[PDB]
Order: C-alpha cells, then structure tokens, then sequence
C-alpha cells in the first residue's frame, strides 16, 4: 500500500503486529546491497564523463561569419546531443532503480512466503496473516529465515477447519 | 498475528521524473547537473587570467597611452577583456591578422617585454611623433611600444635596420605604417613623395606601399595606421628599410607559446579563487557531468545543457501509509 | 499461450469459462495505467528534443575545401551520433515496454492465485481450473479482488480427495 | 547459491538427487532462446553503427590556429560524446543482460513450483524436497512438464502428518 | 470451472525491434522517423524566401539585364537559386569575398534599394558604357545598379565623389574596376594609360589598379570586370577617387540584418504554404525529433538521420490464440 | 529426494562491468572495442597510397633533385609524409595556397605528368638556370619540372607565351617568381630593373612583382623563390607574360579529382595489405563499432573512444558452487 516512516534503520524490512505489540525491523543485508548498487550508479554516470581543457570563445571577425557559422551549428550540436541525452539517461535509468527496489522488496516477500506456506494467508497487501500464533521469537524466526514449520502445522490446521467449518 | 513485508519512508519531498511516470516523490535525490557558479574570475589551474580591464589586447600591445602599465604578468592561462573596451586604436586603424594575435596571446607560458630598438637611436629621423587622439597626461602623446618617426632636417634618409634574435625564446614584433590623407600630408612629415616599408625574415617577406587617399574623419584623423607582426624565432633576424610612413618597434616581447585558450568577455572582477572550469559570469566546481550556467567556458568543463534539472532517484518511492 | 482478440475493452484482462457460459473482461485499472506509462515513455522521447534554428548549407568555395571538409566530419559526425543513438534507443526502450506488458500480466495472475490458493489449481498457461463450481457472481467476485474461500474450501477438498484416491 | 560447472549441455537446467543418483539435466528450450537475445543484442550494438569514408588530418597552418581550435574542438567533442555513450552503454545493457537471466532461471523454477505444490517443499535454494519417492522417471516427468500429482498426492499428504506429529 | 489472465489482441501488423528480438508482431507503434515533405518551398517562421529562379546572387545584386526586376522583397528568411543558375556575371570576373556576400544577404530583416548617385550627374564622363554579353532587349546592354564609366572628349579627369549615408540603416555598396586586355583597349576606353581606383570608408581604406594582360577568351571577352562591397554604416561616408576603370555605384541597398540562413538550392516552385522546417525537397512538419528528408535544411528542425524506421513499440505483443 | 533450478558455470575469468556492480565474472563475454593494429601502411579500399619518404608534396611536385623521381603512381587514395620531412625547398621560399594544394592532391583518380613547355624552346634566354642548394649528383642543379629563365646575352626580352589544355583532363600547373636580394643580383640575373609576371586563364587574373629587399640568409641563399599554381581546366589556355624573375612551367600534371582524403604522418613502411581504415600506427581491421588506436584515421573508421576496455556481458554469472 505504500511506505513506512517507522522503519527508520534499513530501506527494506519488515513490519510485524502481534499480542507482545508491534513494530519494523529492516533487512539490513538486502538494504546495503541496495545502498551500494545505487550508489555504484550514480558514481558511474558521474565518472564516465571524459573532460578535457576547451577554451570555447567567438573568434571570428565580420568577414568571417561563415565560420562563425560553423562554429555555431557545432556548438548547438553538441548541446542537443548532450541535452537529449542527459536527459533521456537520467528518465531511463530512474525507472530502473525503482523497479530495482520493487524487485528487492518482492524478494523479501518470497523468502517470506515459502517459509509460511499454508501456517498462514496471504493478505494481498504484503502481509501475512498467521493462523497460529506468532510471538516476538516466531517473528524474529522469520526474518532470519529460521521459521520452523512443523511446530505449528497442526495448530494451524485446525484452525483453517474452524474457518472451513 | 501479521507480519508484513514492505520499504522505507521520510519526509521528503524531492521529485524525480521516469520515463512512464512524472513527479514521483521519492526519498533520496541527486541532481547531477551543476548550477552554481561563484561570481569570480579565477586562476585556472593554478595560472592567473591576463584582466585588461578597458583596454584591447591591441593597445596592451602597442602601449597605449591611456591603459595601465603595470600590466606585466609574467604568464597566463586565458585573458578578459570587458564586452566593450574603450581603448584600443587611439589613432584611427587597424591591426592585420589581428584575430590570429589574440588568439595566439590567449594562453602565454612566458613572457616579458624588451627593448629592441632604442628611441635615442635615430639620429637623423625625428622620433617624436604625436598625436590629439593619443594623449598621456595632458600633452599630445604616443603608443609607448611603438615610434612614429619623421623627417628631420628637412628629409628622410632610408632606414635599413636589422634586429638578430639573440634570445632563445621567439620573439613578437609589431610594426606598422602610417597611410596618410593626401601628397601634402605625405611630404610635410616624410619628405619623400614615393615611399616604402620593406621587412624581411627567414619566413617573412613583406613590401608596404602607403595608401594616399581621401578619407572619413575617424576621432578627426583622415589618416590610417595599420599594424603587422610577426614571430622572429630564435636565431634569426628582422630586417627594416624603409623611406617613409614608418611606424618602428620600439620594444618587442620574448613569447613562450605552449598551449592555446581564448578571450573571455566578462565584466566580472577578478576574486583570489583557483578553478578547473571558469565562465564569464563565474567559475564552477567542476565535479558534475552536466552544467547550464553559460557556454563560453574555460577549462576542464563539464558539458553544457539546456536544462534546469537532472535528478536521479537515489532512494525509495516516497507513498507514506 | 498468446494474446486474445476478444477482449476489446482493455489490455490485460481476465477470460472465464463456466456452465453458465464464457468471455472476457478487461482490467480497466492496470490497463489505464498502461497507457498512461507508455503515452509517457512516447511524449518524453519526442518532447526532451530540443531544436533551435539552423541553416545547414554549402557556402565554402573551391579555395576553402579544408572549412568544407571541416563542416563535412561535423555534419557526418552528428549524424552518425543521432543515427545509432536513436537506433539503440528504440531498441532498448522496446524491449522494455515488452517486460512491462509481461510485468503487469503477471501481477493480474498474482491477485488471483493469492485468492484461489487450494480451491484451484495452476494449469501452467494462466489459467486456474476450480475444484468447485464457479458461478457468474463468483467469476465477478475474483475478478474484483472480493472472492471469499471459506464457502468453498470444504466442497473443494474433499474434491482432491477424490483425485487422490 | 550459484551456478553450476556440471551443466556443461546448457545455459538452464535443473539438478536431481534420488537413490537412484544425481547429475544435471539443461533445458535446450529456454537456453536456445536466451542464446539467440544475446546474440541479437550485440549484433544490434555492432551493426547500428553507420560508417562513412573520413580522413581526419591537420591541415591547417599557423595563421590558421583558430581554424585548428575549431576543428580540436569538434574532434574532443565527439571524442566525448561516444567514450561516454559507448562506456554508459555497455554498463546498462550488461545489468539487462544478467537480470535477463535471472528472469530465465526464475521462469524455470516456477514452472517446477506448480506442479509439485503441496507434493515437495521449498528449501529456499532453488531446491525441492520431494515428500515422495522421486525415481528417474518422475524426475525426467518433472523436467518435461508430465509430472502428474495425484500418483503421489496421498503418499505425499501422510509424509507432512508424519512431520506434524 | 477456469479463469484465465491474459492480455489483448488485434489485427495489427506492425512490427517493432527489440535489442534481443527482430520483428515482433505489435498490436500498436508510433513511429518517431518523419519521412513525408510537402513537395514545395514555403515560407519559414511566416516570412517569404528571396527566390531567384535562374539568377545568382550577383547578377541580382548588380542588377543583370537578364533577370528579373520585380525580384524586389522587403525582407526574407532564406534564399533560393538553382542548383547551376544560368544569369550569373554577363561581363566575366568575379566578385570579391563573394561567399560571406551571400551568407550576409541569405536572411534580411529590411531590404530596400536606393538611388545614390544618379546616372545623369555624370557631367564630364561618359555613362553610356555598355557590351554584347549584357543585352537588356536587343540593345547592347549593361547591369542597372552599375554604371560604366569611359572618357568623354578625349579625356578622363579624376573623378572625386562622396556620399554620406544620411539613412539610419546600414548601406550595402557595389563597385568594381574594368581590367582591360592591352593598352589600347586601357586609353581607348579611359585615356590615361596609368589609372587608379581608390575607396575610403572609415573602416575601409582600399586601392585598386587594374592588371592589364593577354588573357582567356570568356563569352568572346578577353578584359575581366571584378567587384567589390561593404557595409557603409549608418553616418559614415565613401570616398572614390578613379582616374579610369571604375565601375561606380549608381544604386546601394538600405539593409538590415538581425540574424542568418543560408543559400538553398532548389528546383522547386513556391507554393502558399507555412513552415517551421524547409528541405530542398520539400517542406517538413517539425514534431518529431528525428527526419531522414535531406540533410540541408533551414529552420528550427528535427535531427537528421540514416534511417528508414524508428518504431516505438506502444502496445503489446500480438500473438493471437 | 530433490530438484534444483538453477543455471551454467564454466571456468572463465572474463570480467565484465553493470551499472549498479563492478567486476562480475561471467561465462562468456564480446568486447566491443577494436585495439589492435597491424603496424604496416596499406592500400585503402584496394588503392596504394602515395608515400612520399623525406620527400614534401611541394618538394615532389615541383621535381626536387634529391627526392626519387620513380613516384610516380597513376593513383593514390591517401599521402604519407614522415612527421618532420627533409626534402622540402632547397631554394628558400613558399608555396601559395600550400595547403590547399596538399588537401587536393590527397586522394586522385588520375595523374600523369606531361611536358607542357620543353626547356629546349627558350631560344632567347637561357634556361640553364641552377643553384648550390639544388645540387642533383654533383653539379648545382634545380627542380626538373620546372625552369629558372635568366638574361641571354645581356637582354631578357618580353616572354608572352601560350598553353591551351587539349586534353580532355584538367591540368595542374606550376610556377614561381624569384624574389632577388638587391637590385644588382636583379640586372644580373635579368638585365631589366624593373619586372613583372602576367598570368591570366578563364578564371586566374594574376600579376606578380617581385619584392627586391634585404632578407636572412637560409641556406646561405638570401634570395627567394615563390611557387604558384592553378588547375586549368579542360579547353582552357593559360597566359604568361614576363620580363623577368619568372619560373616558368617545364611540366604539368593531367589530374582526375573525384574525392578527398589527407595528408597522414606516420614513419611505417608499407605492407602489402588491404584495409577499409588505416591509422598512422597501423591499419585496423573495421568490423567493430568503437576503436581506441589513434583519433587520426583514414577510411571507413569504428568511432575513436578514449577507452581500454568496452566488455558486453553475454553468458551468465560464473559463481560456482
Ligand atoms: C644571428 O646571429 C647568429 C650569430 O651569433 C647567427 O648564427 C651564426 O651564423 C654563422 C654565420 O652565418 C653560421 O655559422 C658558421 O659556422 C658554422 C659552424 O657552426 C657550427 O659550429 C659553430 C661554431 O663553433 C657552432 O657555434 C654552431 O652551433 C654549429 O655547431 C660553419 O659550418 C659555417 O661555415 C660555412 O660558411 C662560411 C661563411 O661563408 C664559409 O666560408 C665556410 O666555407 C662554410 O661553408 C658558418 O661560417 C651559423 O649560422 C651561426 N653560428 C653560430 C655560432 O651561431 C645567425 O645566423 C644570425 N641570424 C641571421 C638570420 O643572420
Ligand atoms: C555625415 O554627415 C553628418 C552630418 O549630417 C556628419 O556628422 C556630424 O559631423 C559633425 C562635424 O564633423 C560633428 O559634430 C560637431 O558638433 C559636435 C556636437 O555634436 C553633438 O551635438 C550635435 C550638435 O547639436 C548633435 O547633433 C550630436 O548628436 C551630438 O549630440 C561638436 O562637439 C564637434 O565639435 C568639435 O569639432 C569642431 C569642428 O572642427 C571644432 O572646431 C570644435 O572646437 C569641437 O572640438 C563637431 O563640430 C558630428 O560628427 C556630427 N554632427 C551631427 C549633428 O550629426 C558625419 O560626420 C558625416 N560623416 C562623415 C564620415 O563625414
Ligand atoms: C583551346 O583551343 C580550342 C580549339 O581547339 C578552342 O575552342 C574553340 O574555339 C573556337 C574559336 O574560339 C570556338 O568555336 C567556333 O565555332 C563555334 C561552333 O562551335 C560549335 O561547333 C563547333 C564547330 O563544329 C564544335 O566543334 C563545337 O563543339 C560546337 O559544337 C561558333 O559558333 C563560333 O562562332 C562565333 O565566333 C566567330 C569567331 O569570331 C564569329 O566570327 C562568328 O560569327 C560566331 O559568332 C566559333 O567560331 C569554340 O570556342 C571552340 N571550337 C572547338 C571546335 O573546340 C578554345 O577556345 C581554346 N581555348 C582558349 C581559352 O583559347
Ligand atoms: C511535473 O510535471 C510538470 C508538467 O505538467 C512539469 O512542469 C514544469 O515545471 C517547471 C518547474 O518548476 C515549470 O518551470 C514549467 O513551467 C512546467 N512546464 C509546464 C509545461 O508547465 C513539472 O516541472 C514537473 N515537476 C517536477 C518538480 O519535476
Ligand atoms: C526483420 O529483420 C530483417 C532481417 O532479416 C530486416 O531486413 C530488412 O528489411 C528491410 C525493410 O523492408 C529491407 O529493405 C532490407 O533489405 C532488409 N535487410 C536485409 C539485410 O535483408 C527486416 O526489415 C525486419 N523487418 C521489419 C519489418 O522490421
Ligand atoms: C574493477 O574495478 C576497479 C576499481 O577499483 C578497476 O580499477 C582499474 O583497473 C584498471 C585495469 O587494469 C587499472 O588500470 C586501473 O588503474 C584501475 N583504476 C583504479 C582507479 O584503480 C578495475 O579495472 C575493475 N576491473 C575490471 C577487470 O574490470
Ligand atoms: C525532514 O525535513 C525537515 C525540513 O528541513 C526537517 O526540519 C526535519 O527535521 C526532517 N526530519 C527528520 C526526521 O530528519
Ligand atoms: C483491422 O485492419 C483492417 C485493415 O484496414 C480493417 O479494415 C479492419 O476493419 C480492422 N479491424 C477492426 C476491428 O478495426
Ligand atoms: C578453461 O580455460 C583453460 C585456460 O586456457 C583451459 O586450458 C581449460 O582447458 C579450459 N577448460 C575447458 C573445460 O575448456
């Protein structure tokens, strides 16, 4: 449904809502990941700029404005060819580290996902549902993919016979 | 009991642009395009600019009686000049392939002004020629570089004079002649009707016939002076004849040419600043790819663009629940 | 399989086939967004051009064929950079407009599997065939994000149990 | 957790473990057309460029610096113009390149995921573990979209009872 | 019971390239390649091309007997000859600085000719000088803007006008000078055996003295006829002094010029049209950022390009079941 | 039991770079950027150049006695000169228009040099003409394609000579004027004091005096030579008149111009290759899109980046397991 103020330690992670209460934990190591991938773009679109010494003055006299002339559609040249191409560089590339981040988050989400299997439902708005219930241990479980999902299969089950039923 | 999988949000407020989407809030920005300058000319790497404040590069060269004398600087890596200067030809005229001298003084490793031939070496010409236009402090004056001579006595010896380039840096002459507005004019200040300048190098072979003719007043002058230079390499040698309308070198410039830049037009000041990229309206921090600040730049510049923006999204979609 | 010309009203959608009868119906929510990414991606590339006014004309006479050789590698120059960059630039702005398609299709598929889970199963050709009946309003009912499992858990197994045995 | 040395007939393939053995099977369908879009891709990047006779020389003379500036100028300017797009351009289509990839992988594995379901469970490594007896045959099935579920479905359902008690 | 996801199909055709596939049938596409021109030279931002039909730049300047005389504009954006025009100079020469004549004159903001010294103020030299490469309607003729002077009696006296450009508009002047075959064509024609032309401005300052040879045969003429021009500044006056050969200036051009163009070549007709964007071939409809028309073009217009095809891939793949 | 997804691995280092990852081992990978060269210079789209060895074009043209006379090729498609040529002008002087002329004679279709006034017909002035800086074995000699006329008797009578191109080919010719050191080397040499040359065409209208100063001895020569030339086209004469000082045409070249190329640098020797783009260090072979060998190229080039390194990934991520 959107983002979250309250994660205030990572860039992707995790909110959890049980009995003991609730809050956001981060995934730090998918967020460092992100933080340095971003930043090698940056840094690459900045550092691949060749510069060189230019003294770019208007040297031409009035008999010679032919060359001026030529000089000018240089000039222009090169500042569409720049312009457009900064331009569509910055609109291409920012669709990507925004769907880099829409891929990092569905990830997260899956790793999640498999861990849970039929022990919960899944919401639709990135959440998960327990059927059993979870406390601050079974989240922390979670996160770090140390979910263990047979504790809680027979608990689970019933309860979707309840729902069932 | 829930857990939820999702990303980060703040406060925030920085819009990037996607090519499907527009204004898209997102939570960390940067723009890669310069656009501040800081309203100073600068040394550019390390080397001052030559600043003739109202002045042309000619009259710099000739000595122009009105422009600042101190200014000598031993090297330079770009020259100012103001958009429009005041002084340049006190005298009515011109300077051939003066375009090709500025550029070629635009950048200057070394150099340092000599005297080539004295004033007090004409014995039998007048070097004291003056003019209205060409005042100094009061009384009729001169170009100081430069010497105007004329008939002594009443006559006009040919001058044959030679000048060996004992320096091992190449040296830039200037010389010029002076076409006058009729025969009467020609002979009350050279004697001799018919007249030539004659200049002679390894490279140069020049032949100067002065052009007597009807003429616009120009600051009241009918009369025209037109420059020519040179650069005398190392061991060679200039060679002068003349019997008429001869404007001599006085003092010549040892030139060490290494690399070339411009002449920038800017009424800026000159600030105590170093800069890789200096603009006529400042000089820019050179670290972004992309600049807007103006096109006619020095240095090592980033590129110039037409734009007020380019702003990569860094952080996250920036939709707070 | 492929793409459906029954389905005149939208650009991703849904097909239905029931007792009651079969047809298509459109998601008119990504659908617009569709095309309202892609009339983006056609409008920056057209509108980020910037042109000024020049004359691009042959002015140098046969003592100038170095200037005119100089203005013959610049105009050459440029069209090479405008040629191959507006080549690839089509290109690579294809073949990501295809992966959006692709993206939002299976996102469509995403929110109906997460509704179905066990009640049907996957064909493998994104189509979901029901263990139970699946009438006009339960067809809606999916379609709007609405579908309710629970009324249809009990009969649906007991129909895998008859698969299973 | 990587890639595979032992799949030497394929670009993506699958890996099995039963008691009958282990080895690598690819999958030609997929591998094949991943090896046609890259071969595309810089087949376009090379044949996109358009070529034309140039001599680039100096010829201009000493009372021709200004001439010389202008055509240094222009040679530094599209120096720059393609050491940046060129460098930008094969940083942007590698990152293309290697997510096509993981979209291929990611493909392949899902096909697996629907047709085990509840037969198998996700290790999180790309990896199923079968609750069934998978011999040779039944991987072969799996590999080739034949697998059929039911054959194992209740051998399956009492394995995961087992786990739950 | 089955519900399917899946996406939209139509009859479409077009075809799009992607990096990693060729040919991919698409249910939409915008082409972004503008390739369709309208056959016709149209104005360019609103105002009208000087078009020349088989005229060059000088035999209209000159006022060549040939051309046509409502060739006359107030102002224009561009120029239009023929790719080869058959009215160039009727006299063989040449003009001086001919090609940055004709980029000056290519866009003009204000054009109006001006009578400047009249014909018949001519009292002690003939004006009647005229050729058989210069008929006008059977008459051996001449150009109208340009008068040949030749003695009268038997004598050429040193000719000594000026004119003040009293206009607040820059004045555009013509002359040239007569480089007779021999020395009996030189004082048949003009008397005194040694001539010269001299030309002052405050800007310019210039003598001429014809080149009398044996030369070339050129539409049976063996003399040459060269001309000259500048811009005579808004209260700046021109001074002539000739003792023979000079082709003076009966006609100038009030002009003023705010910006360029070019020259186009073109054999195509004018039609009644607008644009943004002129070809050679054909007007162009500037909306889309690349064209693959011609590459001479005029105006605020599209990038040019090698291409038959720029498609854009709108809607989706269109592969039926 | 299990079944795993995944995908290829082999033992390749090749490293590649991505926008957000640096240094990704891949399977297999294609550099994109040619940076090899085959050290040899050759013929370009199957025609030799012309490699002139310290040999100038000037010197080359005008039939230098140092340089082989054996360079003549009827063809050339590029020049190479070394970078500092030896063979220049063993008579100090210059070349009018020099490079204009080398930018022409770049790349020619045809060239055949023909015999356009024999050295045999002066029957009244000597031909014999010969200087201690043009020696040929031995003997001070001079350029062969080309005559230095001095005074016969003790007379240089008026020369007024004629050459109308009959071939259907357009001719480039050649001459020059000795510019003396004194007017006693000028009676010397050509008894009369004061001289000219007269050269007229269709389209040349020249008149040539030579300027007699004092000047820096090069070579110990003091005097100079000044070369000219035109392209006198198919059924067009050229005109020479002249009492003295002139250098007159012996032969002329047949020249067939179809397109352009330049001048290269380079100390290589010639290979026996063909290439579709030769560098000053070597010829390239042009099947890629970018090259970073030498920005100096001559033919259908890759573009020049300033780059080691352009590695497009396309196998997989070679992390083994
Ligand atoms: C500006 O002044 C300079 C002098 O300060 C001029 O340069 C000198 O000119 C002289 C005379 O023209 C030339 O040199 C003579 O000596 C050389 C040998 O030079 C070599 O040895 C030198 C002496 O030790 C070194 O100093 C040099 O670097 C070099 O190693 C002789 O070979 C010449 O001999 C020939 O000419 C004579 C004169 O007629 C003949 O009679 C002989 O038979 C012989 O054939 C020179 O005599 C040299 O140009 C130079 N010398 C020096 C020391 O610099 C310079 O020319 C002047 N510029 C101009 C344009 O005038
Ligand atoms: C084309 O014709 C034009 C005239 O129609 C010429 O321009 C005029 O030339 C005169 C004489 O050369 C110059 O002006 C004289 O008056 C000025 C004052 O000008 C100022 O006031 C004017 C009069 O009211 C205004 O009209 C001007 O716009 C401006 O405001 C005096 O200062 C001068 O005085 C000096 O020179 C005299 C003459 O010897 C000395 O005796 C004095 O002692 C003093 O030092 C001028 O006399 C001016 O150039 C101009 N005037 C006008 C009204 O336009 C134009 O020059 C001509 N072009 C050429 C090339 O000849
Ligand atoms: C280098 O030599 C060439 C000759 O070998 C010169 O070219 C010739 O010059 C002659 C005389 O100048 C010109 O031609 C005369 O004949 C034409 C007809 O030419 C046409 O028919 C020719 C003859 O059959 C063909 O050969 C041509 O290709 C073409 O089809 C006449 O029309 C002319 O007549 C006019 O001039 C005479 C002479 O005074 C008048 O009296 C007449 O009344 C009439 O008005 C020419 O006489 C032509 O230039 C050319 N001829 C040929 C055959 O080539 C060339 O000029 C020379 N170059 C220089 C610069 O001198
Ligand atoms: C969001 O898109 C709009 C288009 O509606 C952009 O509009 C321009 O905004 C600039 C920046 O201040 C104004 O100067 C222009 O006048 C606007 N153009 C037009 C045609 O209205 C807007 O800039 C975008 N906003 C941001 C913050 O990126
Ligand atoms: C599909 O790819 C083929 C390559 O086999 C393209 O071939 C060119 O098609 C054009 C357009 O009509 C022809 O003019 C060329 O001769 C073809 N080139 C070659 C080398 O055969 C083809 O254009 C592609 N088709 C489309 C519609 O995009
Ligand atoms: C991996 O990234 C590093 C940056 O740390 C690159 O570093 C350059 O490597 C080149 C190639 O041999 C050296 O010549 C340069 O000196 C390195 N630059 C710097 C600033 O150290 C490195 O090239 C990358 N490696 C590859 C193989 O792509
Ligand atoms: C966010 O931005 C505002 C504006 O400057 C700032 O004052 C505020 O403190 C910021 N909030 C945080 C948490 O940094
Ligand atoms: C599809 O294209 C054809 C060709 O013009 C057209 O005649 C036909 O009617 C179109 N079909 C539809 C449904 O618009
Ligand atoms: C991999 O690379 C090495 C280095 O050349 C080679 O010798 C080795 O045989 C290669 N291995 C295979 C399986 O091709």
């Amino acid at each position: 449904e959107g983002g979250w103020q309250g994660m205030v330690d990572g860039w992707y992670g995790y909110h959890h809502s049980n009995e003991q209460g609730s809050g956001y934990a981060a995934d730090k190591e998918s967020t460092q990941k992100a933080i340095d991938g971003v930043t090698n773009k940056v840094n690459s679109i900045i550092d691949k700029m060749n510069t060189q010494f230019e003294a770019v003055g208007r040297e031409f006299n009035n008999l010679e404005r032919r060359i001026e002339n030529l000089n000018k559609k240089m000039e222009d040249g090169f500042l569409d060819v720049w312009t457009y191409n900064a331009e569509l560089l910055v609109l291409m590339e920012n669709e990507r580290t925004l769907d880099f981040h829409d891929s990092n988050v569905k990830n997260l989400y899956d790793k999640v996902r498999l861990q849970l299997r039929d022990n919960a439902k899944e919401l639709g708005n990135g959440c998960f549902e327990f059927y059993h219930r979870c406390d601050n241990e079974c989240m922390e479980s979670v996160r770090n993919g140390t979910y263990d999902y047979p504790q809680y299969s027979e608990e689970a089950r019933l309860k979707r016979e309840e729902i069932s039923s | 009991d829930q857990i939820c999988i999702g990303y980060h949000a703040n406060n925030s407020t920085e819009q990037v642009d996607t090519i499907m989407e527009k204004n898209v809030t997102v939570t960390h920005a940067q723009d890669i395009l310069e656009k501040t300058h800081n309203g100073k000319l600068c040394n550019l790497d390390g080397v001052k600019p030559l600043i003739l404040r109202d002045c042309s590069v000619a009259g710099w060269l000739l000595g122009n009686p009105m422009c600042d004398e101190f200014l000598n600087v031993p090297e330079w890596s770009y020259i100012v000049e103001k958009i429009n200067p005041a002084n340049d030809l006190c005298y009515p005229g011109n300077f051939n392939d003066y375009e090709e001298l500025k550029h070629l003084l635009s950048r200057i490793n070394h150099f340092e002004k000599i005297q080539i031939i004295p004033k007090s070496s004409w014995s039998d010409h007048e070097a004291s020629g003056v003019s209205s236009v060409c005042p100094y402090q009061g009384r009729s004056s001169f170009f100081r570089n430069v010497v105007w001579l004329t008939k002594k006595d009443n006559a006009y010896p040919t001058i044959k004079r030679s000048y060996n380039n004992t320096n091992q840096e190449d040296l830039l002459v200037l010389w010029g002649i002076h076409h006058p507005n009729d025969a009467a004019e020609q002979t009350r200040l050279y004697q001799n009707p018919t007249t030539y300048i004659s200049v002679g190098t390894s490279t140069l072979n020049q032949r100067l016939v002065p052009k007597i003719a009807t003429r616009s007043k120009v600051n009241g002058q009918s009369g025209r002076m037109e420059f020519f230079w040179t650069i005398l390499k190392s061991n060679d040698a200039i060679n002068f004849e003349s019997n008429g309308n001869f404007i001599a070198p006085e003092n010549a410039y040892k030139i060490v040419k290494k690399g070339d830049s411009t002449i920038m037009k800017s009424e800026l000041e000159y600030g105590n600043c170093n800069t890789k990229c200096q603009t006529p309206i400042g000089a820019i921090n050179s670290s972004m790819p992309f600049h807007n600040i103006h096109p006619l730049t020095i240095g090592e510049c980033p590129k110039y663009v037409k734009s007020n923006r380019l702003v990569l999204a860094t952080g996250l979609r920036n939709s707070p629940q």
